[PDB]
């Protein structure tokens, strides 16, 4: 019998500052125990300062991806080259997903740039449409491994202030794109040594009101 | 849904249908009214598998209404009874059936009689003195066919009722939450608020 | 493409006469005689094989067509509007009651399937009336002998005699002399040829006339034995000898 | 299909289908509406040259759409036939989806959108109809009468006739109806209706059909005797 | 294109009326008269046949007088091959009732509904109309013994006496005379033979120049039987009546 | 005359007299000038008004990042086409990976109004494109008539008054062709061209519209404040 | 999930918890399973949050319209309908939804729970999730018509503490609402771990945890 | 007879030269636009005094931030009218935001050419759209049956139109209020109309960004009217 899905593995995390957002991806793509390349790109800019990553199925996500590049050009169009905001392109990917609710995109989607206020928005996706905007998000195979760290040292969870002794948490200060990338580099070095899917290299993309910056850092090859 | 039960007696059809509706474990609700009035002198019970009954119920109900406006005349018992049949006896081999049944009762105007139809999902129509649906008519029935009587009062059947009741509360291991009871007579269709 | 022509090509004009209808009537008019007439024990249908060209092979023509074992026609008019309606009559008498009963149609049904094909093409989209009469001859067990006319409109009617075509009203006033209850299927045939003389101009012969019977029933023609009830087809087409024979006591 | 458009512009920017619908209008016998208070009123016109009629059986003027909307009619009956059992399917159909009966507006803006469909759709030609609709919202004690017409055009009115002589059954209207203090009783919203129908029928006796709706779906047609009587009040009040 | 030769059969006039409807009626206005005439006590439907021959069989002939269902009948008044569509419609929609509702189709409800079958052919499809006018006569329980008619407009109403086709303005003058509410089907049959003996444009009425039909309660009991005569009994009648 | 009341009919000198009257359309529709070097194109389109309180009728269409087009008669119908284009750009981007031919886009085009001349109940579409576009064979300038004729020029006008635009245009052949890596230098032999066709009135600030496309330009369009330095 | 939504004097009230699960992994705990339809219409999310999230926005749009049309607020009733006969003609198809549609009209204060099932059904209190059963125990032991605005709203909090406590499919935050006459009051979203050991405290429950 | 999408010798579309004759023939509406907001105004035109005028509904609500008025054969514009409000409401749907007026206007002219043998003819109605949008502000639209839409300063369509074109033409500039605008409106209204201007006679209407679209109550409409008499009696 024929199975259409496939599992390409990789893993994603997106990062929301305060004036700025990432979205970093490992550039494995494997099939069961082997790898197809060590160099294939999964984040991409799709226009009007927007990133985004399907992670899962790579067949769906790359049709994903080009039909919310190919709304984003349509949507240019039709409404006079007006700036697609991100959270008119969460809506629109929703519309996306559940048009094929019964046969959908085996992908957990991922969009990063900035709201309409000028702050850091991430937004992520089930495989068919419910998406929520988030501050800290980590999909894909090692997505379990990353996000309880994230909680841990982006959102401050479980930790207190000293001498207090659990009577005051600790205070919720912004971070930095500096050492926002430290947390990305960390969660995927960490998510590479445990989960064999996870490695080759780390491609982040950083936006913000100057425009869409890579970063590239090599993985273990084992 | 569980239990709805049905008696014709000299001059009236009283239908006595169960309140709960459930969703796995828990009961949802405990005053659920299971019928529909199809028009003014006629009367449907339904119990089956959620929405195809109320579905099934409204869309009978509303098709009966729009006769009635059309031709400024009430359809008989009979009449409405095979309509619902046939919607029926078609819903059966059509790609999702509505998993309902039901029970008609009405008064007849012009035979100045009262008249009991019980149809079933697959759109079997058979008319009775008294009849029931589901596991309920295993435990009714031989008390229906011991104390049952074409002659009886409306009060009578009412008594007959309550037995009938009292027996399904006692050996049915589900509990309905009691009955909701409506009669069905010359002067219309009128609901009994102490049960 | 697609046929545009979803509208009417026949209508009411101010006096209330279709146009078309009565223009089908008129070729009709124009068309060579035929005849029928009804006997006590049989039915007979007769018809001019008026011949394009001697080089022709006028055998080949068929006017007069089995429907039915038991329900033969002929026709007044236009030829090829004969020829496919006697295709649709065959095929509607089995699709329409033989498939459901299985037996063949009465002689009034299938007239009546026919005429229900000549009245939509009287009033569908993008077509024409058909531009013939029928003579439709028949026995069936329930109704016996029977003779009807159907015309371009789509009507019918029983007849006891009728002819239609070039010569029909000197032909109906001869059979309206000729014609009782009481005749024989060979005195039928007798004054059917007579009738027919009439309007013939040219050779009047087995090979220039077209003469079928409704009579009794042919086991020599069923083609198999073996089955009682099976007692073969009333309907016979005369040869050209049959019909000479009957020339010389005429 | 039969695509073939009907109703089409003139040069002068005339619709004539549309127009020629409303002749057929003005040859339909005379129907008025008039609201009270606390009703209204709906009078028909039923032309006297038809006798041997049998009147049980024979279509009245007034249609029942919903317990609580009537609709009359003037024009081409059997086009009437197909606006009212569209009507009377979407009034079902609102009840079956909305769980309210419709408002007498709602149904209105129905009919009157089916009579503008088919003033541009291709192969139909448009309704020769105008019709009067009225009665009393769900739960509500304020009067509703509107009127439609073959261009799909509708409006409310306190007072309102169509069909033939409807020029000068609606001229008695504009000088007797007094929107300030309106027929405050039955009687009076009758009696006014029946009067402005006595201008154009001819004779009173079988000519005249009223129809009275009430508030929480009380509707009921008065009778040839009933009616008659009021026919003999005005005329004996006239002659003075 | 095609458009060239669409003869545009649902359009009104300037006038606000449709063409094609009254040139049926014109049409029909030449056809037999046919004369139906209701009674406390049943239904008359009577029918001239037009100018027959003496080689027509009549015993197995039918063209005017058509059965619908045990009972409800029409009489046909214009092309007959239009009527013959329309009653096959009429057969199939009682019995779909019948079906649906186990009961017999109230005759209103049958009437109605082949009179929006010929409304829709004056308001779409492009195609012409049917040129028949039909006198229906029926019986139910609710309204008792009926008459109707129908024409090409799809218009219908109902009637204590009415006549289609031919001379229907004599017809209904001479109806609407002797015509009265306490009559009985005896005195109604000799009325509407009496009234085509009167209009007919033949020299005189007989037997095989007539269809006939009764409605009667005048069955064993509370129930109702459709008579359609045979040509020796419409040859007794005419006898009895003293018109032969 | 007898042979006008359809697009299905010849007259009897072979004429199709629908697809003329479609012509006529664009002759009574504002000016409009194309033109091209061997680096850049550029379109030039005079926007007319309604009246003082009302806006300049846009001319000038986007289809993709390396082509575009000027109309000239019914808009609508622009709307229609352009939109065609757009979806047959992308289609060819989405299954091939390829920027399609300008001039493939120009045989589609005369396709897709082929279709609407032949057959009846439709009409012919009343509208006249001038395409620009840069692609893997350099820039290009192409013509659009209803009738369904495309033809590939150095430069060219239609629209009102467009003989005087396409004359100034065969006489300086010679020197726009040559103007490449040049993008302000061919728009101003474009607004030159195109002041050749105006009466009365002058090219203002919202008046004027203008577009180009090159080698490492995407299709963009200049409008109000953007076209002062070329008035 | 855990959601509630009961009627009373003063309106009704809405409390759900915002926790997100794939299996035993917590996917998110900041999920909003209350959605504004309308300033005075709200619907809640339990079983499939892609199906409850479109169908219920489609909603919104179909009650917007109808706004439009009519010159008139929709009837609760008549959204939850509209709801219920949309998700109907996919019975069977693998849809997963328990809703109840929660506003103010022309009747009062009006609540219906649909569901993919095909029930439509009026109450005065509902919960529908996986921790609907240790809710309900708190509601029905505490619920009156006569309720004050700050108890009711108290009330719909404690009852998906209890929920969240036990049901390990349920917890995170607490999000409340108070739809009035004049429309619905957002009235906060209120972290669980904090709130346990507060109710703890103040209220004396939950003795056998230690704290 | 002809066709129904047959161009004319000049390149004119007939059908669609022809519903503009029936546009002209229909009751006034006017629409300006300002800074402060848009201001649309119509002649209701009662055809009998037993007409409820309240219930003649010419100026209609497309979404909060869009409104819209109407001249001609009114009838047709309710098909409009619904898939404009389907559009916006879409539009919403599927990106959570408003939707811009240009591209509103954009869509109902979609239909305008669907015509041929699709509906059988064209729309014989022209609309003034106004509305509000964070990218280009406060707008004025004028759509056509052509498919064409021009955005308009200030505009009037139907029977007194180029009278009143020509007096907006003189008294519209760019700093206009939305009070001078609202007694713009009622002046050249009371100027084209044939019968004596009041509040039940004609309907105001305004757009702005805060309280979003509104029509007008007749006891506010009747103060403004008096507030123009007055001042015109000043000088
Ligand atoms: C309780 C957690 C139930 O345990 C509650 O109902 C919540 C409600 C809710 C959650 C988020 C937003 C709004 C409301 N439900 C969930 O969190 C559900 C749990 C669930 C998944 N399928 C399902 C569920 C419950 C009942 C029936 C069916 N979570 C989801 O719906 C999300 C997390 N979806 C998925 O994890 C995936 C979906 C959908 C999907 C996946 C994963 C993979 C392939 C196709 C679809
Ligand atoms: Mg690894």
């Amino acid at each position: 019998q024929f199975n259409p899905y496939g599992d390409n593995g990789g893993t994603i995390l997106g990062i929301a500052g305060e004036d700025f957002a990432v979205l970093a991806g490992d550039t494995r793509n494997i099939t069961d125990y082997s790898i197809n390349s060590r160099y294939e790109p999964k984040v991409f800019d799709c226009g009007d300062n927007i990133v985004m990553s399907a992670n899962g199925f790579a067949a769906d996500g790359d049709a994903l991806v080009k039909r919310f590049k190919n709304s984003v050009k349509w949507y240019h169009f039709d409404h006079n080259d007006k700036k697609l905001s991100i959270n008119s392109a969460a809506r629109n990917i929703q519309h996306l997903l559940y048009s094929r609710r019964f046969f959908p995109y085996y992908v957990y989607n991922i969009i990063a740039g900035l709201d309409e206020d000028g702050k850091g928005a991430v937004y992520s996706f089930d495989p068919v449409g419910s998406y929520q905007r988030e501050q800290c998000r980590a999909g894909g195979a090692a997505a379990s491994l990353i996000m309880p760290f994230l909680d841990n040292q982006v959102n401050f969870k479980n930790q207190y202030e000293p001498g207090t002794n659990g009577k005051v948490k600790k205070p919720l200060k912004y971070l930095s794109v500096e050492e926002v990338i430290k947390l990305v580099r960390d969660s995927f070095t960490s998510a590479t040594e445990r989960h064999i899917q996870v490695g080759d290299g780390l491609e982040i993309l950083i936006v913000t009101k100057d425009g869409v910056r890579k970063e590239f850092y090599e993985l273990k090859r084992d | 849904m569980d239990i709805i039960l049905g008696i014709r007696v000299q001059d009236s059809v009283i239908l006595a249908s169960s309140k709960a509706v459930t969703r796995g474990i828990s009961v949802l609700k405990d005053s659920d009214d299971k019928t529909r009035q199809l028009s003014p002198h006629t009367l449907m019970s339904f119990a089956g598998e959620a929405g195809d009954t109320v579905q099934f119920a409204e869309y009978i109900q509303a098709n009966i209404q729009l006769y009635s406006i059309r031709e400024d005349y009430e359809l008989s018992p009979q009449a409405v009874s095979s309509f619902v049949r046939q919607e029926l006896a078609k819903s059966i081999r059509s790609r999702r059936p509505y998993q309902v049944n039901v029970l008609i009762g009405g008064y007849d105007k012009k035979k100045n009689k009262p008249e009991l139809y019980q149809i079933d999902y697959l759109g079997t129509k058979v008319e009775l003195p008294y009849g029931a649906h589901g596991y309920s008519g295993f435990y009714t029935f031989s008390l229906l066919d011991h104390h049952y009587r074409p002659d009886m009062t409306t009060e009578e059947g009412l008594d007959l009722l309550k037995l009938c009741v009292q027996e399904l509360e006692k050996r049915m291991p589900m509990d309905f939450k009691g009955v909701i009871v409506k009669i069905v007579d010359k002067d219309g269709i009128r609901q009994v608020d102490d049960f | 493409m697609t046929d545009r022509y979803s509208f009417s090509l026949t209508t009411f004009s101010p006096s209330g006469k279709l146009g078309q209808i009565d223009y089908a009537l008129t070729a009709v008019k124009q068309g060579v005689t035929s005849l029928g007439i009804k006997a006590t024990n049989g039915v007979v249908i007769a018809t001019e094989k008026k011949s394009s060209s001697p080089l022709a092979m006028s055998e080949t023509l068929s006017k007069v067509s089995l429907l039915t074992p038991d329900i033969g026609a002929v026709y007044s008019g236009m030829g090829p509007d004969y020829r496919v309606l006697v295709d649709k009559s065959r095929k509607v008498a089995h699709t329409s009651y033989k498939r459901i009963y299985g037996e063949y149609p009465p002689t009034k049904l299938l007239v009546s399937e026919v005429a229900k094909i000549m009245q939509e093409a009287t009033q569908s989209g993008g077509v024409r009336p058909f531009g013939v009469s029928l003579l439709i001859a028949g026995h069936d067990e329930f109704n016996g002998f029977s003779l009807y006319q159907v015309d371009p409109s789509g009507s019918y009617f029983p007849w006891k005699a009728t002819a239609i075509g070039k010569g029909s009203v000197a032909a109906k006033t001869f059979l309206e002399k000729r014609w009782n209850d009481e005749l024989e299927l060979e005195d039928a045939i007798h004054i059917a040829l007579l009738t027919l003389k009439e309007s013939v101009e040219g050779e009047f012969n087995g090979d220039t006339i077209e003469l079928a019977i409704i009579g009794d029933e042919n086991p020599d023609l069923l083609g198999y034995t073996g089955i009682p009830t099976d007692k073969g087809p009333r309907f016979r087409k005369l040869t050209s000898q049959e019909i000479n024979d009957r020339l010389e006591a005429l | 299909g039969y695509d073939r458009a009907l109703s089409i512009f003139s040069p002068d920017g005339h619709i004539f289908q549309v127009e020629y619908a409303l002749e057929a209008v003005k040859r339909g016998t005379c129907a008025v509406g008039v609201k009270g208070k606390n009703c209204v009123v709906l009078g028909c016109e039923r032309r006297s040259t038809l006798k041997l009629q049998d009147t049980r059986i024979t279509p009245s003027k007034v249609s029942k759409i919903d317990s609580h909307v009537v609709l009359s009619f003037s024009g081409l009956n059997a086009d009437s036939r197909i606006l009212i059992e569209k009507a009377r399917v979407e009034a079902q159909s609102h009840r079956l989806t909305l769980e309210d009966p419709v408002t007498v507006e709602y149904l209105t803006r129905y009919v009157a959108g089916v009579q503008q469909r088919y003033t541009q759709s291709g192969g139909v030609r448009p309704f020769g109809v105008s019709t009067l609709i009225a009665g009393f919202d769900p739960r509500d004690d304020e009067p509703k009468l509107y009127q439609t017409e073959p261009s799909g055009i509708y409006s409310s009115w306190s007072a309102q006739t169509i069909g033939r002589n409807s020029k000068t059954v609606r001229e008695f209207l504009e000088k007797n109806y007094d929107r300030k203090e309106p027929p405050a009783t039955v009687e009076e919203c009758v009696k006014l209706t029946v009067r402005s129908l006595l201008e154009v029928v001819q004779t009173g006796a079988k000519n005249i059909e009223i129809t009275v709706v009430k508030p929480d779906s009380d509707i009921v047609a008065l009778s040839s005797e009933e009616i008659n009587q009021y026919v003999t009040q005005i005329e004996q009040e006239k002659q003075e | 294109g095609s458009r060239r030769y669409d003869s545009r059969t649902t359009i009104f006039s300037p006038e606000g009326r449709l063409y094609q409807v009254e040139y049926a009626l014109e049409s029909i206005s030449h056809a037999g008269t046919a004369i139906g005439i209701m009674a406390s006590d049943g239904i008359v439907l009577a029918a001239e046949r037009k100018v027959t021959s003496t080689l027509l069989e009549q015993d197995t002939s039918t063209e005017k007088l058509y059965k619908l269902n045990d009972k409800i009948a029409v009489a046909v008044a214009g092309l007959t091959a239009d009527a013959e569509i329309l009653i096959n419609t009429a057969r199939i929609h009682a019995q779909n009732y019948l079906k649906t509702y186990n009961e017999d189709i109230p005759v209103e409800i049958l009437v109605r509904r082949l009179s929006d079958i010929k409304q829709g052919y004056t308001q779409h499809g492009g195609l012409r109309p049917f040129g028949v006018s039909f006198i229906y006569a029926g019986y139910d329980d609710r309204y008792g013994y009926q008459l109707y008619t129908s024409n090409p407009s799809g218009n219908y109403t109902g009637w204590k006496a009415i006549s289609v086709g031919a001379n229907t303005s004599a017809a209904q003058t001479l109806l609407q005379m002797d015509y009265k509410d306490d009559m009985k089907v005896d005195d109604a049959i000799e009325l509407a033979l009496k009234t085509l003996s009167k209009t007919t444009d033949s020299s005189a009425l007989t037997y095989d120049r007539l269809e006939f039909a009764t409605i009667r309660k005048g069955a064993n009991d509370g129930e109702v039987y459709q008579k359609i005569f045979k040509p020796q009994e419409i040859k007794d009648i005419l006898v009895k009546t003293g018109i032969t | 005359n007898n042979y006008d009341g359809d697009t299905v009919t010849f007259s009897p000198t072979g004429r199709l007299f629908q697809v003329e009257y479609a012509l006529e359309a664009i002759k009574q529709g504002s000016v409009t000038v194309g033109l091209r070097s061997n680096t850049h194109a550029v379109l030039v389109a005079l926007k007319r008004n309604a009246d003082e309180l009302s806006s300049y009728q846009k001319k000038i269409i986007k289809c993709d990042e390396h082509m575009g087009l000027s109309l000239a008669g019914l808009a609508p119908d622009a709307r229609v086409l352009s939109n065609y284009l757009r979806q047959q750009c992308n289609y060819s981007s989405l299954v091939f990976n390829r920027k399609l031919a300008v001039e493939r886009a120009g045989h589609l085009l005369c396709d897709k109004a082929q279709k609407n001349t032949q057959s009846y109940g439709g009409r012919p579409y009343g509208v006249g494109l001038l395409i620009i576009g840069y692609d893997k064979s350099g820039a290009h300038l192409l013509e659009f008539q209803p009738s369904g004729n495309v033809t590939e020029l150095y430069g060219t006008a239609i629209g009102a008054r467009s003989q005087g635009a396409k004359t100034y245009l065969e006489r300086t052949l010679d020197t726009f062709i040559k103007i490449d890596g040049n993008p302000d230098e061919l728009i101003k032999a474009g607004v030159e061209a195109i002041s050749q066709s105006l009466r009365d009135e002058s090219l203002t600030v919202d008046n004027l519209s203008i577009a180009i496309v090159g080698k490492d330009t995407p299709f963009t369009i200049y409008d109000g404040e953007a076209v002062a330095k070329y008035i | 999930t855990t959601t509630l939504a009961f009627k009373f004097r003063h309106g009704v009230i809405v409390a759900a918890d915002s926790r997100a699960t794939a299996g035993a992994y917590i996917a998110s705990q900041t999920v909003k399973k209350v959605i504004e339809i309308n300033p005075y219409l709200l619907g809640t999310m339990a079983g499939g949050a892609a199906d409850c999230s479109f169908w219920e926005r489609l909603l919104a749009r179909q009650c917007r319209i109808y706004e439009l049309r009519n010159k008139e607020r929709i009837s609760v009733a008549a959204a939850s309908k509209l709801l219920a006969n949309m998700v109907y003609q996919y019975k069977g198809m693998g849809l997963s939804m328990g809703t109840m549609i929660c506003g103010w009209d022309k009747r009062g204060p009006g609540l219906y729970y649909v569901d993919s099932e095909g029930n439509r059904i009026s109450g005065a209190t509902f919960s529908v999730g996986s921790g609907s059963v240790y809710a309900y125990g708190v509601l029905d032991s505490n619920y009156k018509w006569d309720l004050s605005v700050e108890d009711a709203l108290y009330l719909g909090k404690r009852s998906i503490l209890a929920a969240a406590h036990r049901d390990a499919y349920s917890g995170g935050s607490v999000n409340l609402y108070h739809v009035t006459e004049d429309g619905w009051i957002y009235h906060g979203n209120h972290d669980v771990g904090e709130l346990f050991w507060k109710v703890k405290e103040e209220e004396g429950s939950f003795n056998n945890v230690i704290g | 007879d002809r066709g129904v999408s047959t161009f004319s010798p000049e390149g004119r579309l007939f059908q669609v030269e022809y519903s503009l004759e029936a546009i002209k023939l229909g009751s006034t509406a006017i629409g300006i636009a300002t800074k402060e907001g848009v201001v649309l105004g119509v002649e209701k035109r009662a055809t009998s005094p037993l007409l409820e005028s309240d219930s003649i509904e010419k100026i209609v609500e497309i979404d909060r931030h869009i409104g819209c008025a109407m001249s001609g054969l009114t009838a047709d514009a309710r098909s409009m009218i619904e898939h404009a409000r389907t559009a916006a409401v879409t539009h919403n749907l599927y990106y959570d935001e408003d939707i811009n007026v240009e591209s509103l206007t954009q869509s109902v002219c979609d239909l305008a050419l669907r015509f041929g043998e699709l509906m059988s003819r064209p729309f014989g109605v022209a609309l003034l759209i106004a509305g509000h949008d964070a990218d280009d502000g406060y707008q004025l639209f004028h759509a056509e049956p052509s498919g064409t839409f021009y955005r308009y300063n200030a505009k009037a369509i139907g029977s007194g139109s180029e009278g009143a074109q020509a007096e907006l033409l003189n008294e519209w500039h760019s700093s206009l209020t939305l009070k001078e605008a609202e007694l713009l409106v009622l002046k050249i209204l009371k100027q084209v109309m044939e019968e004596k201007l009041d509040e039940n006679n004609a309907q105001l209407s305004c757009i702005t960004k805060q309280d979003g679209f509104k029509i007008y109550d007749n006891e506010k409409t009747a103060e403004l009217i008096k507030e123009l008499k007055e001042k015109e009696a000043a000088e």
